[PDB]
């Protein structure tokens, strides 16, 4: 849990890591229930795979 | 948005970084917007 | 950091009570916190873990912790719904007015998540019904917002 | 151009962050001709569409 | 690695910045060894 | 940066040679710098775009610029097998031993990347076949390890 410092060139850059590291760092306040409730909904989205068809 | 959408990505250390960021944006969604302010409050603060 | 602080947040937040206890015995930090600033103890509030919150609450574990976003495990079991967490960290001294950076309260995050009882409980330990937050709004505008007209009902009641 | 700079809790999210920079900043050393020859592969991988089957 | 792998995402905003690293990702592969070898040795200058 | 900077550097990238003049004309920033600290030169020395590097020359823009990572444009010409450029770019007065951050010269690259006809260029006008990069490697060193043996060949001829 060291702060640790990323230099970035430019805004654009800038706001797109933001917008990942906000991601990253928010999913902990989510409880289990809801962490295993996503993680089912990702399981069985896997019943119908991807497939290059059309 | 909430609607579903499709890539293709070569390279497996690719697709394991792009599924970490999948996860962490689709579960971002779910957090509450509150929560969301003070982290957004905090990063302004730095 | 710390391992056993690092591990002692993941048992905590994943509901391992075993695994908690085995830790803490091993010496692991209570004050240990995650990449926002989370205790163990903010961690078991918030996954709903009522026995590791007990757990934690005999230590020196800082039932008023504030993590980087200014929240306390009370925000936290407040806006999650988890009641009788809400009850047991009231019973240890959480502060029932605690301000997050943003300036909500429990109570403000309770109405926002619609814990109707979680607002009686805060309202019984004095939630101050007339706090404010950054964007000017009491529990009862967030009530309103977040069409939970029973909450705010509740809330004009008090004012 | 601006050198801005990110806050970031921690290794695990720093490496992340970084790779990601680093893939961000590094395309700009690529020529054109090498860019439109990855965006033809791109728009034929079209030809046949992803969909949910098997 | 080379293959090639699916994944899915719900959400635009979600899709497209996962579209933008696909691409950085894939792109990043065809930059010659020697000039990502200068840009790591620029970053731990820093 | 400014604005019509950042334009002059895509025009460049982009081989658009008629918005290069235009933007140069009214007052585009010859030495402005993209995200790796490189040039207009250096983009249009990437790109292969001859004319746009020759209308550059006649500029006060820096043949010898470097980018953030210590290159110059000679390297990257050099590097992506732009012969005609990394003519000009000497004729320019570019420094055919210029070093970058891991101690590649554009003959490093050039070995690197298999451009036969540029090792030879570079060594014409005096290229330093003696010069190691950050781990120890000649020119001839790495056209060894990338199976240029015809370039292993020419170094050695050189040394």
């Amino acid at each position: 849990d060291e702060l640790l410092y990323l230099p970035v060139r430019g805004r654009e850059t800038y706001e797109m890591l933001l917008e990942i590291k906000e991601s990253l760092e928010l999913m902990q306040y989510l409880p289990q229930h809801t962490i295993e409730t996503y993680r089912q909904q990702q399981q069985q989205q896997h019943q119908h795979l991807l497939q290059k068809q059309t | 948005d909430e609607d579903t959408y499709y890539l293709q990505v070569r390279g497996r250390k690719n697709f394991e970084i792009l599924m970490k960021l999948k996860e962490s944006l689709e579960l971002m969604e779910l957090v509450p917007q509150p929560l969301v302010d003070s982290y957004r409050q905090q990063q302004q603060l730095l | 950091g710390s391992d056993l602080g690092k591990k002692l947040l993941e048992a905590a937040q994943t509901g391992q009570d075993d695994e908690v206890r085995i830790l803490m015995a091993n010496g692991a930090d209570v004050n240990a916190m995650d990449m926002v600033g989370m205790t163990p103890l903010h961690l078991a509030a918030v996954n709903g873990h009522l026995e590791i919150v007990e757990v934690l609450l005999k230590t020196s574990a800082d039932v008023n912790a504030q993590d980087y976003q200014g929240e306390t495990p009370l925000h936290l079991a407040a806006i999650w719904g988890h009641l009788e967490i809400v009850e047991v960290l009231l019973k240890a001294g959480a502060d029932v007015n605690a301000n997050d950076l943003v300036g909500h309260t429990p109570l403000h995050l309770a109405a926002w998540s619609g814990h109707l009882e979680i607002v009686e409980v805060l309202l019984k330990h004095g939630a101050d019904v007339n706090a404010q937050d950054k964007f000017g709004k009491t529990a009862f505008d967030i009530s309103i917002d977040n069409g939970n007209e029973d909450i705010a009902e509740v809330l004009q009641k008090a004012a």
